[PDB]
């Protein structure tokens, strides 16, 4: 009731936590929503003598994701955070704080995104079979087919070295390739901080709600921050006003909170646009930029 | 919409299924709200438990975004005709798989041209605040009052006008590229190919194209009250504008 | 003339469109009539400038409704606390009033510089696309309209710009066996600007965005050594236009 | 340092230095540090057969 007097400000924080939420699904949606239907490989994984095992999605999985991707997943130390259950379980025998079923308790939940990693996953697998059996053909419309070396000859035209120098050198391209992925593979499974670009956008919205839940412990110069041992403390002449304190502070908190979300909100969808810009660009076609996508001739 | 229909479902996020009547303490509440928790069209997503949607083994695009793979719909032809809220697992798309071989080819022998449409905005409402009036509204007491709280104002004036300002040079950014003013020829002939619905026409007061009066008229863009506006706020009037 | 360059840069021949130009010209006529009827049509379209108009009339009421809010104060109307309360009890009412107001119009004025941050990134994009789009041909992949890009065309728009992005799509596909290089009189020959393709029995070389069925001579090919490095490889004869001079 | 070649730019393949890869425009006079070589011109043995 005493809340009732400030109005509208409780409105405007929702609106702006739920236009942060929407965006976040559209951002998804931009990078990896491109292509119309879902590819699949084929068979056959003879690809001109390179190896594509792997990228391409393991059916050995439960979620059908590929080594790499796994090794991706494991290095992210991503908590609960919600997105699935957690309510029950804080009612359960746990008995401990848990760090998240605070949160729950006091107001601050956390929503699941829209598209859960199996369905990025199928995108991924959708994207890299239309770019193995279909080179750029198939981001200008419908797929064309075309052998493997033959693409590889256009990716050599593409960057002003004839295609005679491919297939000449097959063999040895296609070891080099090899190679390659086999030293991706033992950098990742030695080095966790590579994936800290990510590890940083867990942290900081973990940190920003843990430092939210602290916040209700400070008093904002009343006399205590406990709501109740005002009220039976202090008759409603002065109860008021010291309540008024702790209300203009908790608010002030929120609007801090929300105000650092916007701000993280708009530099996570410039990141998002780029990395749109970069699937649209280098995974659909071949890019003629310098530095865009890798050192080297792309 | 409730231009539709009047029926609604609920989602409880987190809760299990079992637990929505302990959850929310459905015996002190009316019974309107009690078929909302009934058990009798119940489904648990990952997200926690939605009441009032039938859930269909069906895939279709994302009508309401529910969260977690799964979204609903309201469906006209549920069951015999009945129209009810349905709840689906979205769909990704059509399912393909491009015949790969190693001595085959597919080359096109005909194509086609596309024209089509991309919008973006560029600048947004100039405002500006009088923060006195605002804040007071004709009281001196409370300006001399108000004289005390330092240079807030000063700098609220100064981002807005920095706003208002960058808005200006967004617009000279994006439209104002070319240094010269080109016209075409007055005979409207470029290789058979038409750009009447396009190219400006001089019948219209304003030198727009007819493409440019449907992007126009399709906007509902507020007048805003920049145009002389307070030669109407003097009259009085039953409707009051915003 | 210029259209024949915008197919020189999506590498289709020229003389594609001057034999089939009345039907070009057709589709993009058709493509035009496309456009205005989904705009007359559907409005939900330019919803991303309606966003911009709504943005800037909802926060404005807001801030008319939080002038009704007390923040404690015994009332929202200012005039009322002076003229029965004393000056001392009076000002410590006024304040917390005055501080509220300051706060709200100091939340409007963040929440319209996130907001002119957000605009000012969707306006560089736009000067970006009428550089690159409209003054040019881009070879970037998506960046206007799905397809190789031949053209676009600007529009004014309230609030915003809108582009007409005319671009070239393949349409009708056609199944053909294919080889990487023709081994003649034991010399590779490989293609120069197309692909070896079969019907069955007969190899010509065509461009690639394109079927149009060529003799391959020595003109259009290369050599580059003998087939046994080559994996893929096939035999056909080459044809030599200086042949029948040398019989004369 | 004993015959001239005509390589592509990216990878080292050298070629005989023939009219079909080299093209003619104006006289020796103008160019800064032009060479003498002989360009090789592959229909004249052939037509002399
Ligand atoms: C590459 O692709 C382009 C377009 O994608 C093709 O160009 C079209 O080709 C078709 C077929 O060759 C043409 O269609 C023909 O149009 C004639 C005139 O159509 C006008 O008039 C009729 C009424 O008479 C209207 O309904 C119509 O909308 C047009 O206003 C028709 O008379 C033809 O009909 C005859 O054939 C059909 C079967 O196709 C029979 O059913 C009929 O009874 C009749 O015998 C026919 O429909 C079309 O005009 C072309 N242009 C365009 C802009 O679409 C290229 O042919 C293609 N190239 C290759 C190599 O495949
Ligand atoms: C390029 O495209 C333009 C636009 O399509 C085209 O110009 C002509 O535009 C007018 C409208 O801008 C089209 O409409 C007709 O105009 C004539 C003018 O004499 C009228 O007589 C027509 O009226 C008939 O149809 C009405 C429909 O309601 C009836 O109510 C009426 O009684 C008449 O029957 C009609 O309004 C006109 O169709 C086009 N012209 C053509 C040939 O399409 C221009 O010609 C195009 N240029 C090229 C090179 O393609
Ligand atoms: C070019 O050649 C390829 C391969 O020869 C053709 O692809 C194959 O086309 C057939 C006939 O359309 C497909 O068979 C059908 O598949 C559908 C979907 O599974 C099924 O429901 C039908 O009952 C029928 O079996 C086949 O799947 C398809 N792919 C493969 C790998 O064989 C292609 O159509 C040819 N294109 C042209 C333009 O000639
Ligand atoms: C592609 O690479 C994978 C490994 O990245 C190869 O799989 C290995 O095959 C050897 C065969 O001697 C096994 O000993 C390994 O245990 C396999 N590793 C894994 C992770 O499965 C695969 O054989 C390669 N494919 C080709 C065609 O060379
Ligand atoms: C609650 O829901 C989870 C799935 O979200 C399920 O695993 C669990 O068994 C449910 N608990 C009960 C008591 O039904
Ligand atoms: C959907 O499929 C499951 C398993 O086949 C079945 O139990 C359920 O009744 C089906 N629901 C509908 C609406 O068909
Ligand atoms: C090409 O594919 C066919 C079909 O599987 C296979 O028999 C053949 O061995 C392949 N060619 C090579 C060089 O692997
Ligand atoms: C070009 O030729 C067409 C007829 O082919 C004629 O109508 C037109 O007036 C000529 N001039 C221009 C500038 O289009
Ligand atoms: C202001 O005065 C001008 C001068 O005649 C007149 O044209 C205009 O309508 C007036 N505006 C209003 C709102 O009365
Ligand atoms: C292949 O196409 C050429 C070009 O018209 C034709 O002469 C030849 O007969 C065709 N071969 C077959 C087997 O159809
Ligand atoms: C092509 O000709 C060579 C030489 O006669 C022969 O050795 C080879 O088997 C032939 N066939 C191929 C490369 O498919
Ligand atoms: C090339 O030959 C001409 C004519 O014999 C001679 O004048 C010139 O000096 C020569 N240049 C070089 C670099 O040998």
């Amino acid at each position: 009731n005493l809340l009732l007097q400030y109005g509208s400000f409780c409105t405007q924080l929702k609106r702006a936590l739920t236009g942060i939420a929407v965006e976040q699904d559209k951002n998804t949606q931009e990078v990896f929503a491109q292509v119309k239907q879902i590819y699949k490989t084929p068979p056959i994984k003879y690809f001109g003598g390179f190896n594509f095992s792997q990228i391409l999605p393991d059916p050995s999985k439960p979620s059908k994701r590929s080594f790499i991707e796994d090794l991706l997943f494991n290095k992210v130390t991503l908590a609960d955070a919600g997105f699935i259950k957690q309510y029950g379980d804080c009612l359960g025998d746990i008995a401990a704080r848990d760090l998240i079923c605070a949160q729950k308790f006091k107001g601050l939940t956390v929503l699941p995104p829209l598209l859960t990693d199996e369905m990025i996953a199928q995108y991924t697998s959708a994207l890299l079979a239309g770019t193995i059996t279909s080179g750029w053909t198939f981001g200008a419309g419908a797929a064309l087919q075309i052998p493997f070396a033959m693409q590889m000859a256009y990716r050599f035209n593409g960057i002003g070295v004839t295609q005679n120098v491919l297939y000449e050198n097959q063999k040895l391209i296609a070891n080099q390739f090899n190679s390659a992925i086999g030293k991706i593979q033992d950098s990742l499974s030695s080095t966790a901080s590579a994936l800290g670009k990510l590890q940083d956008v867990v942290n900081h919205n973990a940190q920003a709600l843990n430092t939210l839940v602290k916040q209700l412990s400070s008093k904002f110069g009343a006399i205590s921050s406990v709501l109740n041992d005002i009220f039976s403390r202090l008759d409603k002449v002065e109860a008021e006003v010291q309540i008024d304190r702790l209300i203009t502070g908790r608010l002030q908190s929120l609007q801090t909170y929300v105000t650092q979300q916007l701000i993280r909100a708009a530099e996570i969808r410039a990141s998002a646009n780029l990395a749109a810009t970069k699937m649209s660009e280098c995974v659909l076609g071949q890019s003629k930029r310098v530095d865009f996508c890798g050192k080297g001739y792309h | 919409g409730t231009n539709t229909s009047n029926q609604v479902a609920v989602l409880y996020q987190g809760v299990n299924c079992t637990e929505v009547p302990v959850a929310i303490h459905a015996d002190q509440l009316t019974p309107t709200w009690r078929v909302y928790s009934t058990g009798s069209n119940v489904f648990q997503t990952r997200a926690g438990c939605l009441i009032g949607a039938e859930y269909v083994n069906n895939s279709y695009e994302c009508d309401i975004p529910i969260g977690a793979g799964i979204c609903a719909s309201y469906q006209t032809q549920t069951k015999s005709h009945s129209q009810s809220i349905i709840a689906y697992t979205m769909s990704l798309g059509a399912e393909n798989s491009v015949a790969y071989s190693n001595n085959s080819i597919a080359i096109p022998t005909n194509f086609t041209i596309s024209v089509t449409t991309e919008i973006l905005p560029v600048s947004m409402t100039k405002t500006s605040v009088d923060c006195t009036m605002y804040i007071c509204g004709d009281s001196t007491e409370c300006s001399n009052l108000l004289l005390q709280y330092g240079s807030f104002c000063t700098q609220l004036k100064r981002a807005l006008t920095g706003i208002a300002v960058e808005q200006d040079k967004n617009t000279q950014e994006v439209f104002a590229q070319v240094k010269q003013i080109y016209k075409t020829p007055p005979i409207k002939y470029f290789g058979g190919f038409n750009f009447s619905q396009i190219l400006p026409d001089p019948s219209k007061p304003s030198k727009r194209s007819f493409i440019e009066d449907l992007l126009f008229n399709k906007v509902t863009l507020a007048d805003a009250g920049f145009i002389k506006q307070y030669g109407d706020c003097l009259g009085d009037i039953a409707a009051r504008d915003l | 003339m210029q259209m024949a360059y915008r197919f020189n840069g999506i590498g289709v021949t020229q003389n594609v469109l001057y034999e089939n130009q009345k039907l070009i010209a057709n589709q993009f006529n058709s493509a035009i009539g496309k456009i205005q009827d989904s705009l007359s049509s559907t409005a939900s379209a330019l919803g991303k400038l309606q966003d911009v108009v709504n943005h800037n009339a909802q926060a404005l009421n807001t801030l008319v409704k939080q002038l009704s809010s007390k923040f404690g104060a015994i009332s929202s109307v200012l005039n009322d606390i002076f003229s029965r309360l004393d000056k001392v009890e009076a000002e410590v009412q006024i304040d917390r009033l005055i501080t509220g107001r300051l706060q709200s119009l100091q939340t409007y004025v963040t929440q319209q510089l996130i907001r002119a941050a957000e605009i000012r990134a969707s306006a560089n994009l736009a000067a970006t696309k009428m550089s690159e789009c409209v003054l040019g041909q881009s070879k970037r992949v998506d960046f206007c309209g799905k397809g190789y890009h031949l053209m676009s065309f600007p529009q004014s728009a309230p609030h915003g710009v809108v582009f007409l992005h005319v671009t070239y799509v393949p349409a009708q596909e056609k199944n053909f066996t294919t080889a990487p290089a023709i081994c003649h009189d034991g010399k590779a020959h490989f293609p120069r600007e197309g692909v070896f393709v079969s019907n069955g029995t007969h190899w010509f070389v065509t461009q690639r965005n394109f079927y149009e069925p060529q003799i391959i001579t020595t003109d259009n090919t290369f050599v580059s050594g003998n087939c046994d490095v080559v994996i893929g490889i096939v035999n056909n004869t080459v044809y030599d236009p200086l042949q029948p001079e040398l019989d004369s």
